[PDB]
RNA sequence: GCUGACGACCAUAGCACGAUGGCACCACCUGAUCCCUUCCCGAACUCAGAAGUGAAACAUCGUCGCGCCAAUGGUAGUGUGGUUUCGACCAUGUGAGAGUAGGUCAUCGUCAGCU
RNA sequence: CCUCCUAAAGAGUAACGGAGGAGUACGAAGGUGCGCUCAGAACGGUCGGAAAUCGUUCAUAGAGUAUAAAGGCAAAAGCGCGCUUAACUGCGAGACCCACAAGUCGAGCAGGUACGAAAGUAGGUCUUAGUGAUCCGGUGGUUCUGUAUGGAAGGGCCAU
RNA sequence: CGAAAGCUAUUUAGGUAGCGCCUCGGACGAAUACCAUUGGGGGUAGAGCACUGUUUCGGCUAGGGGGUCAUACCGACU
């Protein structure tokens, strides 16, 4: 469960997240990636449910890397609560995702192993991703 | 060097008994005596030690 | 700081109005302050407000 | 050390300009003393009296004596040159000596200041 | 100060050669002496300060300054501007008196002396080493003392290099080793 | 209010606008005592013709026309009121 | 030709490294009587000076190692009109930042002095 | 009431929006003249260390600025010393801001000074918080009035 | 001809008052608007780590995590 050691504001702004990542969107300490083809939010429940996923795959045999750190706070506010008086309470830390990120990086393993879990990463991701190979340019 | 703020500072004989060899040097230690030196008498500090006078066996069975 | 009153001693009545500290400074406050009933600079001397 | 003499004499070259008037700018070395005047915007030199002078270069410079003839030759060739009200400039020299010797010559020999 | 007049008559001459110097005033030389007796036990007592500097005047020749403590440590119980040392800086001729004094008179006066160590120079030609009873000159007297107090000696030199440092000190007689 | 984790956060207050930032910008014509820049600190400086309040208030000492210009060896923004 | 003063400009001007300069000028430099200095110190300031030296500093020259500057093109954004699945897209007008090729060991003004 | 963001690169701009401070201090912590430069790191050095004091080399502020934060600060607005009272009086061209009532900046002029050798600088403090109208009552001054007249009481004006 | 549902203040919040907005009359007359060229300051969109933080991987090590005899000076090596 990613979330930042320690924080200077406790609350954020909600922000819009817009744009094509033109950063973090090639293949850059890894062999093989897995990118977004879509945006949102990448929680921190699915950074941990995906990394648990490809290490079990790679079993003491490869080197992942995790491109998406979650250090965005997002309030919820409880049931039975009117709207108003002040800002919901901190529950989770999404990380900002945009098309054409990284999420996971692999090394150090059959191309087929490879993609065959990155893969079962994707189905608990929110994302449509797609599988990318490091180029050179 | 200011005026009346510091210490009298005045000639003193310093003289190694053990060698025999003088240090003129001013100071500001008051000599009990005052020995008579080449130039004139000078405040005499008696000193013990200067720089002149500073520096298997079972076989005996 | 309590309130205090520099009264010049020209007789003229005249005088000015300030804060002390009555911990750091205890006696009475004097200063040259100019007096506009002779126009001149003349002692100012503190008085109870 | 030049630097910090001229660190300490940036405060009243500053303000001289501002004022926009014509500065009497002096400078001294142990060997020699000069003074010359600067036009109000800073970049014109319009009167200057030194030692390097034909008529005490081969004298006794560097002297309490060669600053009161400098400051007694800049004051005529002042004169001569339309200024009569400067604003002295110690460049970051104490105003003392062979300074301050130089501004009473030029002082009392026609610049007021 | 024989050792100002004896270091531009031959010394400055002998280290120009032996250290293979191409300028004169290329050689080193010493600028300033200063005296350390930083007692961090004043703003306690209040007491030993003041023999301390009265220490100082004696073995220096000069009045010494007190060094106030520039910043507040509450390890050592010390605030702001609180007078936890004295200091003097020695130049020109009282410097020339001060070092024959010392290499002459005050350290054959160490008890158990052995010679100071090389390598206690800082890498710039400046020497400091440590006294640790002030008793040694003979200027302050045994009978009427306060306690024994000890004293740094920096030594200040032109040199840029250790071994530069080392021959200048060597040619006063310093006890290296 | 399950999960009961809300609670007053009180920080509810802010002070009053204070106007500040360029009055009379390049190339206009001034004249003398018109304030030129409200600013906290020497955000600008004042240059030739151009005074300075306890406020750090820049203003006309001359009629003229302000001019904006970036001089100095600090690279620090001053204004002038050239005559013109 | 070089040196100094005061300016313009404020890194394409800076940093670093190396080399050159002592006839003038400058700088170290000598001394501390004197003016004047130090919460102690002739270090700095100040004075009186010319035995030494260009060692430092300074000035000048050289270079691309750093720093700095910096395109063309593309991308992002964006005013207006339209469309949209709300991500964006089209027309038109603008147009970065980063990065790349590349450039850089400045450039002038007044006055004085040695040549 | 002040500072930041929200606030959409002029100003302004709301929420029981997100974060903090104020209801003071100082006759020097004000003025002026002069002088100075910090935080750190490493090396050397008696007690003495990770760090007291000393010396050396790097060191555009990584410090400080009485007080939160922002913006500033080398001509330092930061740090010392000597002398001082401009923390003046009468004002104030012209502006900012503003429903009003208020608030803010201000060159220049006259008088009296303070510092400086002088040109000069000084109408409080680096700035922005440290505050409360009118009524009423008190106090220091004042020839303005003074219910027949002379006073006085009371009132007015200026200061508090 | 033709609004407003705003700002400020208010024992004010569905009332009211000044300003903003409407109308009528008078004064003034281009001082106004649009567009072209042009002089300005900005810190937003975007962007980026140079500051304040935050964040991942590698290299590299004073401090830390461990194991014989060993207060033997706390030593060899991970």
């Amino acid at each position: 469960m990613l979330q930042p050691k320690r924080t200077k504001f406790r609350k954020m702004h909600k922000g819009r997240n817009t744009g094509l990542a033109h950063r973090g969107s090639t293949v850059a300490f890894g062999q093989f990636g897995l990118k977004s083809l879509t945006r949102g939010r990448m929680t921190a429940r699915q950074i941990e449910a995906a990394r648990r996923t490809i290490t079990r795959k790679i079993k003491r045999g490869g080197k992942i890397w995790i491109r998406v750190f979650p250090d965005k706070p997002i309030s919820n506010k409880p049931l039975e609560v009117r709207m108003g008086k002040g800002k919901g309470p901190v529950e989770y830390w999404v990380c900002e995702i945009k098309p054409g990120k990284m999420l996971y990086e692999l090394e150090g393993i059959s191309e087929e192993l490879a993609r065959e879990a990155l893969t079962l990463a994707a189905a608990k991701l929110p994302f449509k991703t797609t599988i990318v190979k490091r180029t050179i340019m | 060097m200011r005026k009346d703020i510091h210490p009298d500072y005045h000639d003193v004989l310093f003289h190694d008994t053990n060698a025999d060899v003088f240090f003129l040097t001013r100071s500001t230690v008051k000599t009990k005596t005052t020995r008579e030196y080449e130039g004139s008498e000078y405040p005499y500090y008696p000193l013990d030690i200067s720089s002149a006078s500073h520096p298997a066996s079972f076989n005996k069975r | 700081r309590d309130k205090i009153k520099l009264v010049s001693t020209a007789g003229t009545g005249y005088y000015y109005t300030t804060t002390k500290n009555k911990r750091t400074m205890p006696g009475k406050m004097e200063m040259k302050k100019f007096d506009p009933k002779i126009r001149q600079h003349v002692l100012f001397k503190e008085a109870k407000i | 050390k030049k630097a910090a003499r001229l660190r300490r004499a940036k405060k009243t070259r500053a303000h001289i300009r501002f004022l926009g008037v014509y500065r009497l700018t002096v400078n001294r070395t142990p060997k020699h003393i000069y003074a010359q005047i600067i036009s109000p915007n800073g970049g014109e030199v319009i009167a200057q009296a030194s030692t390097l002078d034909g008529s005490l270069r081969s004298g006794a410079t560097g002297n309490a004596d060669a600053a009161t003839s400098v400051g007694q030759l800049i004051a005529e060739r002042a004169k001569a040159a339309g200024i009569t009200k400067v604003a002295f400039d110690r460049s970051g020299f104490k105003y003392h000596g062979r300074v301050k010797a130089l501004a009473e010559a030029a002082r009392e020999n026609g610049l007021e200041f | 100060a024989r050792l100002k007049a004896l270091y531009n008559n031959e010394l400055k001459q002998k280290i120009k050669e032996e250290l293979g110097l191409d300028n004169v005033m290329q050689v080193p030389k010493i600028t300033k002496i200063t005296l350390n007796m930083g007692v961090g036990g004043a703003s306690q007592d209040k007491k030993l300060l003041e023999g301390a500097v009265a220490d100082m005047t004696a073995i220096a020749g000069q009045k010494p300054v007190v060094t106030k403590a520039r910043k507040s440590i509450a390890g050592f119980k010390i605030r702001e501007e609180w007078p936890i040392g004295c200091k003097v800086t020695l130049r020109g001729e009282q410097m020339y008196e001060f070092l024959d004094r010392l290499i002459a008179v005050a350290i054959p006066r160490v008890r158990d002396f052995r010679g100071f160590s090389p390598k206690a120079f800082d890498g710039r030609g400046n020497y400091s080493l440590g006294i640790k009873e002030q008793i040694v000159f003979p200027e302050v007297d045994f009978d009427k003392i306060d306690r024994i107090r000890g004293m740094d000696v920096t030594i200040t030199t032109s040199a840029a290099t250790d071994d530069e440092g080392r021959a200048l000190l060597k040619a006063f007689g310093f006890p290296f080793k | 209010a399950h999960k009961k984790a809300a609670g007053s956060s009180r920080n509810g207050r802010d002070s009053n606008p204070k106007m500040l930032g360029v009055k009379i910008f390049g190339g206009q014509a001034i004249v003398a005592g018109n304030i030129i820049v409200r600013q906290r600190g020497t955000e600008f400086h004042a240059g030739a013709g151009v005074g300075m309040g306890r406020d750090h208030t820049l203003f006309a000492l001359n009629d003229g026309v302000v001019k904006f210009a970036t001089k100095g060896k600090f690279n620090r923004r001053y204004v002038m009121v050239e005559e013109a």
